[PDB]
């Protein structure tokens, strides 16, 4: 069977910016080589015959970048497929289209698009296979990691992750990441599953080359929710009762493998190609054919490309690389960095763990420390740079103007810190606060009576309570809203004017609630309590026994049965409005 | 054996002639899988068995099982199709998303305590809507099954208040609630002189692994018939088609046209198909373009309905403030479903055709979602609006389709 593989070569996280605002991620040099041509030799270095490149944003400048690459011949054995469209902007987005393409046949690899790797993975393609023969194609991912140490200036702490295996067929059971967590919890159940052993592991760096079945295709087309690769393993993990599907695993501890997500996994992986970890993967190894990339390797992990023409008193101690045509003056001092073809540099200035890039211009006495300077830069003299300072994209930096330690220009402005130029100078208590909170909700969204009455429904279903009694805190939730309107007012219009709407608008939900004679009884008996504990509002009290006799809410018969039923609220009854009320519902009546 | 024949003109829902799927029971209650032993103890086992294939949507398909039931060598005159949805929240955002769909709910309730999978199971019965009602814990004590069923004749008063009025308390008992369900529920009027449109809801493939050249039968879809009548011979109509990306740009859905070589039920059916049943067609598609699950969500017409492939649909967003009678002890926020906000993927349950899509804009009353896959219902259906709440698509509101995106190639 032939080896698939899918490149996702847009990063949908918007981390590089203002980088990738004018080149992508996937285009950048780390040592005058983009990481597109770093993936593809990998996927070569491992045996694939064919790959499906994926490319939403700036897919035209990919395009033209690889079609001139070694890959894109015809005497390349492994061949490539260009695909654009803007309509996706996720990699389970990339997976579905592959599933309804039907492009994959069996085991396909997933990479992104800037993965930095040398891993032969044929032993791991190999246990996924068997996995997969004997246990009839329950194994449909087989994730990769490389043992490495938490301490370790590769991973950072957005990007560390943390598992817990199995030890004796190594089948993943929970996955994490430590982004903002001082104390960790794994769940319970990954012990009474597996009794025979199990493994938590923080010593993986994760490759993102997690080979697959062609059913994780199949899994995010059914599951439209799952946007990305973690998301998707932290569901496929807690969704064992259906749709099992366990994911193994593979260690790496004799090969490289890892992929950039800032500027610190930038330098770290760049820091680590120059110091050859990535071996064969070589800058002087010249993988990809290209005449202005050819470089010797001297000592010390000196790199020096053709027509250099150093001078006098410069200094390369550690970790160089120099492009083709970069022209250095006299007394420099280059340590840890990687320079572009084409540059200028000039005279007594210093290099800590920079990265230039192609046609940058820097001028003499300039101190530049832990910067990246993207393409077309120029730098004057007498400025002093600090760690973390990037530039993108012909940024000139004016004399005698320092930068912060936390500072990137571009020609953006609000993407980039600023915009530099030729000067640098510019029970039934829960179910009533639910009934209140559902009432609000609909008086300020303005919620149909139906929606309403179906809310009412199922929070009548959930608190569990019977229908008088529901009915009854329907009542007070009411007459609390009235109440609720005016903060200390104590007085009978304000109330009667929030009551008079509340019972106009609400009047279908009031209708449903209380329907029967024993219904009425009880919003009586909950209006004359209401009354009893807002009588300062309670002139008003007769206004609402003349508002439900006209909303249909309480009919006369109740209203009369009410009035004779007998106190306090008797002698709260008895009054001259009560009585006025009375007359005129008699008088309406008949 | 059956009778039937390819002579019709105008037939019933209530006719013997067919005895295949006359009418449809929804099953919506607090099993926790023990809805598929129900229903196989009321019809079979191993009764339906025509084409299996993996399990690729489980909680998102729901599966129909065809009883016949009969009465006095008996005598079949209706036959009734449950359809068991794993989760009462797709059966529910199914039933309430059109019309003829569970027109025969069937409450399976337990009698052995009152926990709020049976208020969830009222809140969907309710929200859906012919109720009924049936107790399946079995093998009780005498005075325990009395409480058990005045806390359930309460809940039954409660029901009534809304909509409860079946009565019903091991081979014994599935007799009487058949004989209730055959002299309760009523035949419900289906239109018969329409188009048919028949909804995918799970594809398989007849073509066996190493078949001969000759012997090859492919495009065995199977899904459920809203109205009209499908015949054998007759040219069927897919809506959805094949949606090809391949112009760099807009995916166009051309239509493929395939005529219907057989209806293949569960059972030996005839020529003549009609709705209220897992309707299975084999027609003369390739086995490629209808692959395991694949033609899934594509409206299978007949005479060129009218439902044009939407890419983006602006409906009104219209959500509720809790779940429907979903609440724990705890209820620390759980039951409470947010604003649409941007870039949010949901289940737009459009009838049967249950497709994602992402909000892409929302203004305060008008929600555009753009789905992935291409729907085609109608121009103003009522469409659900669904949200996985934990690792369970649960729905969270309705609307209906004010505008829409068409796209229809050749």
């Amino acid at each position: 069977p032939p080896l698939q593989a899918v490149l996702v070569a847009d990063s949908f996280d918007r981390r590089f910016f203002p980088i990738s605002k004018d080149q992508p991620r996937v285009l950048l040099p780390l040592a005058n080589v983009a990481l597109i041509d770093y993936t593809l030799e990998f996927l070569t270095a491992t045996g694939v015959q064919e790959t499906f490149v994926f490319c939403c944003w700036k897919a035209a400048q990919i395009k033209e970048h690889l079609l001139k690459s070694k890959w894109c011949r015809p005497t390349s054995l492994n061949v490539v497929r260009i695909i654009t469209s803007e309509l996706y902007r996720s990699l389970g987005d990339v997976l579905r289209d592959v599933d309804a393409k039907a492009l994959v046949r069996s085991d396909f690899l997933l990479v992104y698009g800037d993965v930095i790797s040398n891993i032969n993975i044929t032993r791991a393609l190999e246990e996924h296979r068997l996995r997969r023969k004997l246990e009839k194609n329950v194994s449909v991912m087989t994730m990769i990691f490389k043992e490495s140490s938490p301490s370790h200036p590769t991973r950072c702490h957005e990007d560390n992750v943390v598992v817990a295996v199995d030890s004796t067929t190594n089948r993943v059971l929970h996955f994490q990441k430590t982004q903002g967590l001082r104390r960790f919890a794994f769940p319970l159940s990954l012990f009474q599953g597996s009794s025979d052993g199990v493994e938590v592991r923080y010593d993986l760096l994760d490759c993102h080359i997690s080979i697959c079945s062609p059913q994780v295709a199949q899994l995010f087309t059914d599951n439209f929710d799952y946007q990305t690769r973690d998301d998707f393993v932290r569901g496929l993990l807690v969704n064992e009762e259906i749709l099992g599907n366990q994911i193994h695993m593979h260690v790496t501890a004799k090969e490289y493998g890892a992929r950039v997500s800032n500027l610190h996994m930038y330098s770290a992986v760049c820091a680590d190609v120059i110091r050859r970890w990535v071996y064969p993967l070589t800058p002087e190894a010249n993988f990809t054919d290209s005449t202005t990339q050819s470089c010797t390797h001297s000592r010390h992990n000196i790199y020096r490309g053709p027509e250099v023409s150093l001078g006098h008193g410069s200094i390369l101690e550690e970790n160089v690389l120099l492009g083709s045509g970069t022209v250095i003056g006299s007394n420099c001092f280059i340590t840890n960095s990687v320079i572009g073809p084409g540059c200028h540099i000039g005279d007594n200035v210093v290099l800590d763990q920079t990265y230039l890039w192609q046609g940058v211009r820097v001028a003499a006495g300039a101190q530049i420390h832990q910067s990246l300077l993207c393409d077309n830069a120029e730098v004057k003299e007498r400025v002093t740079l600090k760690p973390r300072s990037v530039l993108t994209s012909q940024v000139v930096v004016g004399p005698n103007i320092t930068l912060p330690e936390g500072s990137v220009i571009s020609l953006h402005p609000p993407d980039a810190e600023e915009d530099e130029d030729d000067g640098e100078f510019s029970d039934i208590k829960v179910f009533q606060n639910e009934v209140l909170g559902t009432l609000q909700k609909g008086k300020e969204e303005n919620i149909s009576c139906d929606n309403l009455v179906l809310e009412i429904n199922s929070l009548k279903y959930a608190y569990n309570i019977s229908l008088k009694e529901v009915m009854q805190v329907l009542s007070h939730v009411v007459l609390e809203f009235p109440l609720q309107q005016m903060d200390s007012p104590l007085d009978s219009s304000r109330y009667c004017a929030l009551l008079l709407p509340l019972l106009k608008a609400w009047s279908p939900v009031f209708r449903n609630y209380i329907k029967r004679a024993a219904d009425h009884l009880e919003a009586l008996a909950a209006i004359e309590d209401f009354f009893l504990e807002h009588e300062a509002l309670g002139i008003s009290m007769a206004k609402v026994l003349m508002a439900f006799y006209q909303l249909e809410i309480l009919a006369g018969e109740t209203i009369l049965s009410w009035f004779s039923q007998r106190d306090k609220g008797q002698q709260l009854r008895k009054n001259q409005q009560l009585q006025r009320f009375i007359q005129w519902l008699k008088e309406a009546e008949e | 054996l059956t009778t039937l024949d390819v002579t019709k003109l105008t037939p019933l829902s209530h006719e013997v002639i067919s005895r295949q799927a006359t009418i449809n029971i929804g099953t919506i209650g607090h099993v926790a899988h023990g809805k598929s032993t129900v229903v196989k103890a009321i019809s079979g086992v191993h009764t339906v068995r025509f084409k299996n294939e993996l399990e690729r949507n489980i909680t998102i398909k729901l599966g129909y099982a065809n009883a016949k039931i009969y009465k006095l060598n008996f005598k079949l005159v209706r036959h009734v199709s449950f359809v068991d949805c794993p989760g009462h929240d797709i059966l529910m955002a199914t039933m309430l998303n059109g019309a003829a769909v569970m027109d025969a709910a069937l409450l399976l309730i337990a009698g052995n305590e009152s926990c709020p999978q049976p208020q969830t199971s009222e809140h969907l019965a309710a929200i859906e809507i012919h109720i009924l009602i049936l107790q399946n814990k079995i093998d009780l004590v005498k005075e325990s099954q009395a409480k058990e069923q005045y806390e359930q004749i309460l809940a039954f008063v409660q029901g009534t208040v809304a909509e409860g009025a079946p009565i019903i308390p091991l081979k014994y008992n599935i007799e009487v609630v058949c004989e209730y369900i055959v002299k309760k529920i009523p035949v419900p009027p289906r239109d018969f002189t329409s188009e048919p449109r028949l909804i995918v809801i799970r594809s398989f493939d007849v073509n066996k692994p190493g078949c001969e050249v000759d012997d090859l039968k492919g495009g065995v879809a199977g899904g459920s018939i809203l109205k009209g009548v499908l015949k054998v011979g007759q040219e069927i109509e897919v809506r959805p088609g094949i949606v090809s990306k391949a112009s760099e740009g807009k995916l166009m859905c051309k239509p493929k046209f395939s005529k219907i070589v057989s209806l293949f039920a569960e059972h030996n059916d005839l020529q003549y198909a009609a709705p209220g049943g897992l309707i299975g067609v084999g027609t003369k598609i390739d086995p490629t373009l209808c692959r395991a699950d694949r033609m899934v969500g594509q409206v299978l017409g007949a005479v060129g309905a009218l439902p044009e492939i939407f890419t983006e649909l602006e409906i009104s967003y219209f959500l509720l403030r809790r779940l429907l009678g979903v609440r724990t002890e705890g209820d620390k926020k759980a039951a409470k479903v947010q604003k649409l906000s941007k870039n949010e993927v949901l289940m737009v349950n459009i009838g049967s055709l249950s497709t994602g899509g992402r909000v892409s804009a929302v203004k305060a009353d008008l929600g555009k979602i753009v789905l992935t896959n291409p729907v085609c219902t109608e121009v103003g259906e009522k469409i659900a609006l669904s949200r996985r709440v934990e690792k369970h698509w649960r729905l969270i509101g309705w609307g209906q389709i004010r505008r829409g995106v068409t796209i229809k190639p050749t």
